[PDB]
């Protein structure tokens, strides 16, 4: 019996896979972090992330170069697509 | 006229969205002026643009269920794919819907799955989106909940895992809202609130008439201080209307001005006025524009068009010199523009910016004996 209460509520998630918010699959270094080529090779002449409609998320540069043997998800085997490039 | 791709993804927005205008015209008016700017995108130069603005409108409208027609929306897909849009960026658009369709679902699928029991059942609706094609932004935006809410968390979750598992949900509390009670002093009315101004308001539940500092309100509320400030004076400051939720200590023209003594207090006098006469019953929507786009995301989506400017730029010069081994940088600059045709057009600036890249990355190189002639290597 109080001054506020709740009638109605609309809540939203967005999911994601699980695990945790843990590095690249292909490669390994924090999703967030350089990856296999950029954290060795920044020693002269950006490690960033994209998507796949499967929700499935890794650095750019490694699962640019895995589509190369089969244009398929890492984790998963479904046809790939990316979702989005950006950050 | 509307010649900037942006003026017209927000226009489309206009009409597309629960708006005076939208509510200004029939769906036949509403149809035809939605295809009126379709048209013009065909002198676009920076599509783009257009497309990643459109995106993100869409998305909000349908997070938050403010379409002015199901009908119309969807069918803007198919207008899209007629005016030449790629049928990837199209495909992705219907995906949306597909997505919420399959939302909608999973919540009744809860809804009955929970009619037994903190809410009466039905008054909870549920919408659980894929991050990879609902998520804007890499910022979270974080908010403690009042216990009247985070009892349905737990419940929620165990729900999703049974049904998907390996997989997590992250709350995006910004785009939450719903309704509450205000029982005032004068009479009870129902507040159209977002979840962050419910969670400002119920940090006087068990101290109704105390007056609270922007500081403790902070704690009580663990918002980050640009939010506070903003759903905070929403609350005091709700434009055109007469008779404040809330009120604040000392007066300001700005959610600038609050400092951490600033005291908030619950305006026990509170009420609708409907026909000059203090209203004891009624219904207020106090969201405002608060859940619509703000300057940071829009900075957001700009630093996102430019990054898919520069990969689709360096892509597409290599590809031109994986075939040419050797071009002039006239000749470059003018086949170049042709294949990022339907999506913008580079300016020379850039093309230098990247060119040079290339050079020292060790793809390209300069003539021996011409500053401009490339040639692939590698
Ligand atoms: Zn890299
Ligand atoms: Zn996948
Ligand atoms: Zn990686």
């Amino acid at each position: 019996k109080k001054r506020f209460e709740v009638k109605k509520w609309n809540a939203v998630a967005l999911w994601a896979w699980d695990i945790v918010v843990d590095n690249c699959a292909i490669c390994r270094n924090h999703i967030m972090d350089l990856c296999i080529e950029c954290q060795a090779n920044q020693a002269s002449a950006e490690c960033t992330v994209a998507w796949g409609v499967c929700n499935h998320a890794f650095h750019f540069h490694c699962i640019s170069r895995w589509l190369k043997t089969r244009q398929v998800c890492p984790l998963d085997n479904r046809e790939w697509e990316f979702q989005k490039y950006g950050h | 006229e509307s010649k900037c791709p942006e003026e017209l993804a927000n226009y489309c927005d206009m009409l597309l969205r629960k708006t005076p205008l939208s509510k200004k015209l029939t769906s036949e008016e509403i149809e035809a002026k939605l295809k009126e700017v379709l048209k013009k995108l065909k002198y676009v130069q920076n599509k783009d643009v257009f497309m990643r603005y459109h995106k993100a409108h869409l998305t909000r409208r349908l997070i938050l269920d403010i379409s002015a027609d199901s009908e119309i929306e969807e069918n803007m897909v198919e207008w899209l794919r007629e005016v030449g849009m790629p049928a990837d960026y199209v495909n992705k658009l219907a995906r949306m819907f597909q997505d919420i369709k399959v939302s909608e679902d999973l919540n009744q699928a809860f809804k009955e799955m929970h009619k037994n029991n903190a809410l009466p059942a039905d008054s909870v609706n549920i919408k659980i989106l894929n991050a990879g094609a609902w998520s804007r932004s890499s910022e979270k935006v974080f908010v403690s909940l009042p216990t009247e809410l985070e009892d349905l968390i737990p419940e929620v979750e165990e729900f999703y895992k049974k049904n998907h598992s390996g997989r997590k949900l992250h709350w995006h509390h910004l785009m939450s809202n719903g309704i509450i009670t205000f029982k005032n002093e004068v009479g009870q009315y129902d507040l159209e609130v977002t979840t962050f101004q419910l969670a400002v308001l119920f940090a006087w539940n068990q101290r109704p008439r105390e007056k609270i500092s922007f500081e403790n309100l902070k704690l009580a509320t663990e918002l980050p201080d640009a939010e506070l400030r903003r759903t905070l004076w929403s609350l005091v400051a709700f434009p055109k209307l007469k008779r404040q939720v809330l009120l604040y200590e000392p007066q300001v023209n700005s959610p600038k001005d609050f400092t951490e003594g600033t005291l908030f207090s619950v305006n026990q006098e509170f009420s609708l006025i409907k026909n000059a006469k203090v209203q004891k019953r009624g219904k207020i929507n106090l969201i405002g524009r608060l859940q619509l786009t703000t300057e940071r995301m829009r900075e957001e989506e700009n630093e996102g068009i430019v990054q898919l400017r520069i990969l689709r730029t360096q892509e597409a010069i290599i590809q031109i010199m994986k075939m040419r081994k050797k071009i002039s940088n006239a000749q470059l600059q003018t086949e170049l523009v042709e294949i990022l045709k339907n999506m913008f057009l580079p300016q020379k600036k850039m093309i230098k910016e990247q060119i040079e890249w290339l050079i020292e990355h060790k793809y390209i190189r300069r003539d021996e004996s011409d500053i401009n002639t490339f040639i692939y290597m590698a």
